[PDB]
This record gives structure tokens, C-alpha cells and sequence, in this order.
């Protein structure tokens, strides 16, 4: 199917925020495919967000991330509410005609390594994408 | 949850209100039921 | 005394309740009725003038062009094909209890009580397209019956609001937006049978269609888009079909996504080269979802 | 009576609100033009035989888009208050 | 459906008038229908042509009104040719050209009540429409 | 020498006269040749030239379209088709007597001795309308054999007339007017099959068709009409199908009548209300009429 | 980057060289993939969502058209379609060795790599006419495969060089000139059949054909003419078929021959009086021969 | 089939007028509609002509009417020769382009009553139309 690398995130102010993931290796040499749980020993993430992709551009925050559940391949990454509060400062007044709540912010990427065999590492862009401010009435 | 409802008649009385019209008026200008012959025959 | 389309109306009667359909567009019908006829040649005498009788009334179609209305009335057309509905949300279960589609009734009016009635129907089509015009919706109806009469239920407060303004359509999946797009194009369908129920026992009756059964629903669409590549090494935008596919389409009050589909592909080298993506969902898929929003 | 010598043009980005930087005065040679215009529908029985019918009638059905020209002379100039050259109609 | 309470008449002019109506029940029950006649004991009918729909609009006759059985449920309403003959001299003079003798006369209404009351309501409009006079030649 | 149908001629021969359709306005031939044809692919030679034969001329049509003409030399078609005749007036007989259709027989005349003559021929059908526009009468015929020929039968007394002046339709029932015409148009027909009669005796010379045998005639007629209603509970003018009406149509000049008639009713909701009725006769009915009228 | 008509390239690919036709007027092609699809209607549940699956190619149809262009080239096309060939001569053999059409290949190239391949092809039909019109070439070809790749072969030598200059045509036989030409149309064909491969080895791959067999070669011709005799009674241009007729048409710079050749005529009563011929190679008659010339 | 009560007349100037009428009740409860002769004893037919539908509009003949034949429903209707020539010289000049010898001359209806039962009586206007005078040169 289709090698989408590519999410757009969507937090929301004065919350904090929280993504989990589940890692699964697929073979469709026989039908249907096969589906089954990735073993995430020794693995590592990473991720970054900041304001524009341009050298210079400033970080705004930087992922909170672990592991949850090794045998199942469960990750986790979040950001505290005064990253978030950081976000929705920094952020654009533009809104968006689509949904007026929403307001652009910055670039995030998710990188993740592996440094399982021979004690030497090896690190790829698992992850990609836009991230977001939903505005919020309720403080 | 659901309600129904019909006008309420002056001969019904009262009753539950029904999914259906009940009366029928029907008219004419004339009755084919009964000939001339009968009626002539009858009062003759 | 004439009449006239310009200030026909159209109403639509279900549930108890009356439907004012205000934003019509436009509408064509069309009514007939079944005659048989033998004509009998014999050696005896060859006789030249037929033997006929009419016997029932023919099942009329008909179709109705209407605008987007903000206060989304419309969407009860949905209801009636036999989407289940959750609020403005409405959903294909994937499978379903009905047999018979559901019945509804209509009323054509016009001045001077110059009426028209049709008693059984039901909605076999709903059709319509973004292609950079209003969008205008398509509607195929059939209905078993119809007679004129003189009056109708009158309908007020149900009355079909004001148009929406336009808006430009988005195409995407997981987020990422198609580039280059041309055209969508949807459609959804209730195909049925009338069930045959004309006896020896009506004999010297006019007779009449009074149920169906359901045959068959379908969800589809088309895109046209011009072909375009990354770099030229490039798979992601190949002509190869991709298959489970999560699919979103919008413009700014409306909403459609198939969260597993099916991709053909057709490519047409006219002067700027083009692509046709016909779309299906996926028998695991599940429930694709379509969503109104009122502009302010 | 309104003369149209008298005609004098402000373009704004706002309805509200107007102020010397949202909203601007423009200058016009005399040869603007303006106006919006109706679109009407005529239906007529077409009837045959020794007698017919005659009649008509009409609907006004629809407006056409608003229109609008005029001309202007090519006017550059440094902007008093920042040194920068601009003309007077930007905006546009 | 609704209950076609809309119905026009067209009267044949110095001829007299009349017309039956009958009041039934109906039950569904079976093929031949099992209608059953209203008791009419105790009711009446009332009925006006007048020459417009106004305050005070021109009041053209009164119907004559019976009832012929009260256990066959039938009503009859009529008008004598002085009241028909009143109204063609007053109904107004336009004659289309495929049917001359057709002239419009007027607005009736035919209200019916319950002779001793049941208080929660009391009347009801049975029907109503409009009146034309058909233009005749003989005595 | 070319040719120029701007000044072809037409004449009919029957019955040892000659008839000259002088008021033509239009006509329509084609004539053409049938063949055998085989490939005989064969293992030991794959043979690319195919084996193929002439056999037999095709039954032409021809189409005509004809003005009325006073002096009214045209009823002859009626003739032919097979009306009987009583001075001007025509009738369909109920049973009829003939097998084969009246056979008659075609020249085409033009200049410099250029003519053709098909030999045996029918009629098949006489069609048209009186709708607000000078009546033009079209024909259908079929021929079985033609030929080129250097000369033709002259006539010259037997030339039709100046055309008669335009005058508006009407249609009645029993002495009714119908208010709100639009159109009326008719078609008589007497449909026919050639009697297939090729044999081994043939074998190496050119068929042709020469005897057909009559299968049926019609009589049919259309109305339109604008939809009307004299007061809103009328029932005369309703959509039902009346039957037993006897229905007279005429110009000025022609009179037709049908003593009996079945009508079905078709409407559609243009712009204005529109209204068809298709007519036929009842078996019971009697003989119907056709009058010409010629004008002072 | 997009893609434009307007400066694409074809290319030819056959027995490891390449051939530009450069002198391209128009093409036009479609590509599309098979499916079969199944919704499995079941009273334990009747399910909604349809069950599909991709598995072939269609065999795409290609349309070409092509002027003629000094250096011939296109004389390949014949060398391709299965004529045996003679310097610039062309021959039809009365009877084929051949039971496969020839395989060839096509790259249809575009700026940014953005091109495309072809891989087995067969070229079904070529057809022309000297309709007073500067003479254009069309091809029918099909193709059993097709990808995309990011390159093609170079070839720069094998090009179509410029158009030859108008002529009017001739017709004649054996040195007589035929008086009031109107046209001539030629059509030469390669009917084949695809070999239906598919086999359950197949399946969840995608399939192709592969190899097709030759069902039959056609070259037929239509000529019209304006009617004309050069007397009365003359007998040699008659309608009547003849049969063994030698026959030659040329333009200045093309020539087409039958050696003997039947003749089909039909007459069409049009203003002025027009025949068609069509033409067929009888069984017995000799290799129909084709010439082309190079103007100077 | 159509409730046709209408239907024109012509008259010729200089000779009498006729026209018999036969009554058949006609029942389409069974099949083919079963047609009987109306026993026309008790019945009684009156008619007039005048020249407009006004109601001071002059009566230019009135019909002699007779029954014929009770068992069978059979009546007539007449006018003398005199009453013809008051036709023709009151009707109109302007001749009728399908018909030039047809001349226009007034309005007519042919009212019928039944007195036979109870010794009472009503009316109906079973017929009605316009009549017109056809020219003869014969005297």
C-alpha cells in the first residue's frame, strides 16, 4: 500500500498532549497478509518542533518519549502544557477556513533509532508532518 | 416519544386518536339505488 | 386557466410531516398507462380493426435537480435512501435489515387547485459532483401511483432555506492533499424491484404497483486529476491500482470519507495527460461517513 | 441631482472600521463607468387553430455580476513619513 | 392525504336543485367494505353563497336543508329557482369562448352541528368551494 | 450531360395511365446490389482472396413528400393503398378481400433520355400532419426490380394542380370543440412481406422479387394538446381513458372521422402542462371517413 | 512538471533499431485494467460492501494519423502489416506463411523522463482516401502491455523527413481514364485474435497477453463518382456489375493496382446523380501491387 | 364514457324540421354493458330558441314535441315550416368558411320532466346547443 510517512497533528491549548503508538511488521507473501506485533527492544525515539523548516528556525518544543510495552510495540510521546502554552503563543492568528479553531504553528518529525546489534546505531524518519493549535473556550 | 393527533369531530365524541381517516361522506346529485319502477311499485 | 413550472411546487409528505422543497431547480416527469391489444386475423375475416383494453398505470420516474440549502433539509433525502443517521451524521450500516424500501409520498402543486398526487414511492439514486459549479444534486426517484386531485397538505415552517456559498473542494488521505485536482464526482444507489402482483382477480380493475424490495445498495465515485510525478524514479504516484486506501473528500460544509478503498486507475494522453480514479470501498472497510455543516 | 463631476471614489478592505490605512481615496479621469443589470424571462403560448390564445407573461429571474471600470493617471511618489516610494492607489 | 374538503358546483339555471349526502362509517375488514351509516337524529346543516370573501360582501341565498333518514344517514341540501334565478342575475358576465354559457357566481361553505351540544365543540365545516351558474334558455 | 433533381420529373403508370406528380417536393432512392461472398481458409492454403458472386437486386424504398394539391389527383394513394372509394370519399373496409397489394409501377424522367423505371412497387405507408404548417403529405413505398431506360410513358392531362391555401385545423366530438390545440398527426399504413421465391433455377442468373402478400393495415392518429380544466373537480377532462368517443377532425379541405375511438392520455409537465392522446378505433367501430374538399 | 501533446515524441522500436516518426499529426490511446467483483448477498447477513479484485491489463487500442512524408518510411507500416516487399514495391502473397502477426515495440516519449512503453504490438488496420484533401494516413494498432519507465531508446537517423507536395488522383483502366472523379478510399487489414492465457498459475498475479494468431488480411476499396453516360443507349457504363475489371489509381507520388478486380455499384438520387463502386480482388487475380515515388 | 349533453343542430330554410330521439338505460355492471329501452310513459319534453343566452333575449320558435312510442322510448321533436322562415329571416348574414351555406341563428335547449311518481315533479336539461340555418336555392 501506500509509503505514507506523513500526519498532521492537532493539539489543543492549555492541555496537555499525548500520542501512543503500536509497531507492526506485515507480510503479505501469503493471504490474507500477516500481521504481527513488532518486538521494540532497544529502539529509541526522538522529535522536534519548530517554526518553519529553514536552518535557523527555533525550536519550540521538544517530545517527552518511552517506551510502554516492549513485547507489544507500544510507544508513547507527549508534550506538558507549558510546551503547549509555548505553541499557542508562538503560533499564528491565521485560522483556517475548514475549521476556524485550528491555527498553524510549526514543523515536527519524529525520528527514531536502533542500536540493537553489535552495539552500533542506526536512526531513520519513521515520521512526519505539520502540527497544529485547536483554540479552546474553556481555561 | 411519539405523539399522533387528529381533529376532533363533533360526532366521535371521544376516543383514542388512529392512524387512519375513520368517516367517509360520500355524494350525489341523484340515488341510483332505487328505480322509478320500485318506488311507483311500492307506493302503488 | 393554464399552468405553469415557473410557479409550480413541490411537496413532499411522510411521517405525518410535510416537506416545502423551496430551492427546487428543476424537476421532469413523465405519466402512461399499459394497454393491451390483439387483432385477431382470421380465414373467416381478416379483420383490420384491433381488440384493446387498458389495464394499469405505468411506474412513473421521476428526477429532481436541487440546490444545497443551509438548514440542510436535504439531508432527510439520505435518511429515506436508508442511511442510518446520528445526528447531522450519516453512515452506511454494513448490512441491513430492511426489505422494502422506505415509502413516502409527494404532492405536486400549483394555482387553482390544479393538483397532482403521487401515493407509493421511493428514492432509487442520489447523485452530484464538485466540478468547480454549484453543486447541484441529482435525485432519481420512482413512484406506483399517481392521480390528480385538488388540494394538498399545506407545509410551512419545513420550508428549505437560503443557498450556500461556494466553496473550493480538497481531496486527502491521512492528511496528505492530492495535487492537480480536476474533478469528484459521487454517487449513491437503492436499486429495487417492484414486485408483480397483477391476478385474475383484478380483472376489468385497473390495477397498480404497491410493493418492492430492496435489490442492492452501492457507494462510488470517480476523480479526474492531471497526471503528475515527483521524480521520475517515483512508485508513490504510479499508475498501479493501491488498494486500502483511507480516502477523505470535502469542500467547506460537506464531508465524505471511505476509511478503506480500492483504486482503478485510467490514464488518457489528451493534450494535458489525465488520470481517472474510479473508488470503492473495501468489504472490510468500515462505515463511511458523510457530515453537513451549516456556513454562519 | 446628482452630477457626476461631484464623483468621488473610496476603496476599503473593511466595512467597518475605516481608517487612513484600510481605506484609501482614489483618484479618476472622467470616464467611470458602474452599474448592475437584470437578466428577464418571457413565456408565451404557442397554440394553434382558429382562435387561440394571445397572451404572455414575464419573470424577472436574476442579476448579473456588478461592474465596474475607471482610469487613472501613473502617479509615483516618496512617502512622506517613511522615505519610500508608493503610488496612491497600492491597494489595488 | 388530506380530506378534499374542496369541492366546486355548477347550477343549472330557472331549473331547481339539489343535492344528497350521506355519512358512513368504514371499517376495512374485509373485500366488500363494511361501511355502516351514521345516526344524523339530532344534527344540522347549515350553508350561505356570498359574492365575495369579505366582512360584508353580497349574501346571494340560503340553502334549503333536511334530512330524509336519520338511520340511513342521509342529509340533503337544495336551492328553489327563485334562489338560482336571483343568483344569475347577479353572477358576472364573462363567457369564455369554448363554453359561453359558464359564468361564475360565488363562495359557499357547509357547516354542520349537533342540535343539543357537546360543549367541548359543537360544529365542524364540512365542505366548501365555489359556485357557477350554467346560462339556460327555457321556462 | 449531368443530372439535376432541380428538374427531375416523376410519373406513376397504373392501369394503363399515367399520373404526374408535377407539385413534388421532395423524394428520397437508393438502389443497391446483394452478394455472396466466402474466404475458404483451407490448411493446405491459407488463400487472402475471397470467392464471392452477385445474385440479386435489393427491394428499394422510396420516399416522397407532396404537397395538396386542388384537384386532388393524390386520393389515387389512398386508392392504392387500399381504401375503397365512392367519388371523393374513402373508407377502410372492416375484412378485406385482397391477398397482394395493388401493384403499380414508376418512371424517373429527366433529360437527354437519362430515366429509370422500377417495375413492380407498393405502397406502405401515407403519414401527416396538420400541424401550423403547410400540410405536407410523406409516403413510404417499396419497389422490387429497377431499371435504367432511354424513354417513358408521356401524360400530361393528368398533372396536379396548384396547391390549396392554408387554413387552420379543428377537432370535435359531436359537434364539442377541444379548446387548446397544438397538433395533430396522422399515419395509415398497409405492412407487407415479400414472398421469398430465389431457387436452384436461378443459379447463374440475377433475382428479383415479384409477388408480396399483405400482412395488416392501421389506422392511427396523435394529439397535443395544452392541459385544461373547466373547474377544479371536473371529470371530463381528467387523464382517464376514455373509450367509445366519436371524434371528427378536419382543415377546411380534408375531413377525417372516426366513429369510435380508444384514447390514451399521456401528460408531461413542461413548461406548460402538456397533454397526448393517442387514438385508435374500437373494433366495433364502423367504417372511418375521409372527405377532400377542393377549393373555389 | 506536467505533460503536454503538443511536444510529445513517438518512437518505433523493431528488430533492434529505431524508427522517429516525426511527421506526427495526431494519436490518441487509453489504458485500463480488469477486475472482477462479486457482493455475496447472504440471508446471515446481506452484506453491502462488494468483494473485488484488479488482476489484467486491458489490450490497448492505439490510433494514429500521419502524413506522407518524402523518405517513406512509413512504408514500414506495410512491411509490418505483412506485405512482402521489393525495394519500394509491395505485394500482397496469395497465400501466408505466417500464423503470428509481427511483434513490435513502442516508446512514446516526453520531456522530465515522463515516458512510456509499449511492449508487444500488432498492427491491425491502415486506411487512407485521395479525398481532395491533403492525403492523411490513419493506423489501428493494439497492444498487449504497457508500463511506465523513465527512458527510451535514441534514434535520430530513421526520421520521417518533410511532406510531399499535393496531386490530384487518377483513376483508369487499362488506360482509359474514368470521367468525373469524386473520390477514392483504401482500407487494407490484419484481423487477429489475442490467445486467451490466463491460467489459475496466475493467480494473485497480474496478467497480460502474450501471442495472438492472424484470422484474415482485407484490402478493399470505395470510389465515388458523378453518374454519366455518353449516350443514350450505351451500354459500357451501365449500372449492371461488371466483373474482371483491371483497375488503377495514382496519385503523382503513389500508385495502387488490381489486376482484376468485381465491382459492386450503388446509385444515390442525390441533386446531382452520384455511384458508389466498391471494389474486391477477385479469387483468380494476381498480386495487387503498390508503388510509392519520391518527389524530387 | 363522456357525459356529452351537447350537440348542435341544423335547420334548412323553406322545409320542416324533425328529430326522433330513442331512450336506452345502459348497465356496464357485467359484460359487454347491457342496453334496454327506457320506458317513457309520465315523461313530458319542452324546448326553446332564442337568439343570445340574455335574459331579454327573444324567443324566436318553441318546439312542437310529442312521444312516439312509450314501450320503446321513442319521442319527437318539430317545428313548422312558418317557424323556420322566422329563423331565416332573424339569422344572422355572416356565413361559415367550413360551410358557407351554414348561417348562425340562436341558442336552444330541449328541458324534460318526469311526473310519474307521487304525483310530483322534476326537471332536467337532458339536451342542449346551438342551432343554425343552412341555405337552400331551391324554393
Amino acid at each position: 500500500s501506500t509509503e505514507n510517512r506523513v500526519i498532521d497533528i492537532v493539539v489543543d491549548e492549555k492541555v496537555p498532549y499525548g500520542l501512543i503508538m503500536q509497531f507492526m511488521d506485515v507480510d503479505d507473501s501469503v493471504y490474507p497478509p500477516s500481521e504481527i506485533p513488532v518486538n521494540l527492544t532497544g529502539y529509541s525515539l526522538r522529535g522536534t518542533i519548530k517554526s518553519s523548516l529553514d536552518e535557523n528556525a527555533e525550536t519550540l518544543a521538544s517530545f517527552t518519549t518511552s517506551i510502554i510495552d516492549a513485547a507489544q510495540g507500544a510507544a508513547a510521546i507527549s508534550l506538558s502544557v507549558a510546551d503547549v502554552t509555548n505553541i499557542g503563543e508562538k503560533a499564528s492568528k491565521e485560522r483556517d477556513k475548514y475549521n476556524p479553531r485550528q491555527r498553524f504553528a510549526g514543523y515536527y518529525d519524529i525520528l527514531m533509532t536502533r542500536d540493537v546489534i553489535g552495539s552500533e546505531v542506526s536512526s531513520f524518519r519513521i515520521m512526519e508532518g505539520k502540527v497544529y493549535i485547536s483554540d479552546g473556550v474553556t481555561q | 416519544k411519539i405523539i399522533v393527533q387528529q381533529i376532533l369531530n363533533i360526532d366521535d365524541t371521544t376516543t383514542t386518536a388512529s392512524k387512519y381517516p375513520k368517516y367517509t361522506v360520500v355524494l350525489g346529485n341523484s340515488i341510483s339505488s332505487i328505480t322509478a319502477g320500485e318506488l311507483t311499485a311500492a307506493v302503488e | 386557466y393554464y399552468s405553469l413550472m415557473r410557479e409550480s411546487k413541490v411537496i413532499v409528505e411522510y411521517d405525518g410531516r410535510a416537506f416545502h422543497f423551496d430551492a427546487l431547480s428543476n424537476y421532469d416527469v413523465q405519466t402512461s398507462y399499459e394497454e393491451f391489444k390483439t387483432l385477431r386475423r382470421t380465414i373467416h375475416r381478416r379483420t383490420n380493426y384491433a381488440d384493446s383494453v387498458i389495464n394499469a398505470q405505468t411506474p412513473s420516474s421521476i428526477s429532481l435537480a436541487i440546490n444545497f440549502s443551509n438548514t440542510l433539509t436535504e439531508a432527510n433525502f439520505f435518511e429515506w435512501l436508508g442511511f442510518d443517521r446520528k445526528g447531522n451524521t450519516f453512515l452506511l450500516p454494513l448490512y441491513s435489515n430492511n426489505i422494502e424500501p422506505i415509502m413516502f409520498n409527494i404532492y405536486i402543486v400549483n394555482k387553482d387547485n390544479n393538483c397532482v398526487y403521487f401515493e407509493n414511492c421511493y428514492v432509487s439514486t442520489v447523485d452530484f459532483s464538485l466540478d468547480k459549479n454549484i453543486p447541484i444534486l441529482n435525485v432519481g426517484i420512482e413512484s406506483g401511483k399517481f392521480s390528480e386531485v385538488s388540494t394538498y397538505r399545506e407545509a410551512a415552517s419545513i420550508i428549505q432555506g437560503e443557498a450556500m456559498s461556494y466553496s473550493p473542494v480538497i481531496v486527502s488521505t491521512n492528511g496528505n492533499i492530492l495535487p492537480g485536482l480536476i474533478s469528484a464526482s459521487l454517487s449513491f444507489q437503492q436499486q429495487c424491484s417492484w414486485r408483480e402482483d397483477k391476478s385474475v382477480f383484478d380483472i376489468n380493475k385497473i390495477y397498480n404497483n404497491k410493493r418492492a424490495y430492496v435489490n442492492e445498495m452501492n457507494a462510488s465515485a470517480t476523480i479526474s486529476l492531471y497526471y503528475l510525478k515527483r521524480f521520475a524514479g517515483d512508485m508513490v504516484y504510479n499508475i498501479e491500482p493501491e488498494t486500502d486506501v483511507p480516502l477523505n473528500i470535502r469542500n467547506n460544509n460537506i464531508s465524505i470519507d471511505f476509511p478503506l478503498a480500492r483504486i482503478s486507475k485510467r490514464l488518457n494522453f489528451s493534450d494535458v495527460y489525465k488520470v481517472e480514479w474510479d473508488i470503492i470501498p473495501t468489504a472490510s472497510s468500515d462505515p463511511v461517513r458523510i457530515d453537513f455543516f451549516g456556513e454562519i | 441631482l446628482q452630477l457626476l463631476r461631484n464623483t468621488r471614489i473610496f476603496v476599503s478592505t473593511v466595512k467597518t472600521g475605516h481608517d487612513t490605512t484600510n481605506t484609501q481615496e482614489i483618484l479618476v479621469q472622467d470616464d467611470i463607468s458602474w452599474g448592475q443589470d437584470s437578466n428577464s424571462t418571457d413565456i408565451t403560448v404557442n397554440e394553434a387553430g382558429p382562435r387561440p390564445t394571445r397572451g404572455s407573461k414575464r419573470f424577472n429571474d436574476s442579476l448579473n455580476a456588478a461592474e465596474w471600470s475607471f482610469s487613472t493617471y501613473i502617479l509615483p511618489y516618496e512617502d512622506t513619513t517613511t522615505g519610500k516610494q508608493i503610488v496612491p492607489d497600492y491597494m489595488l
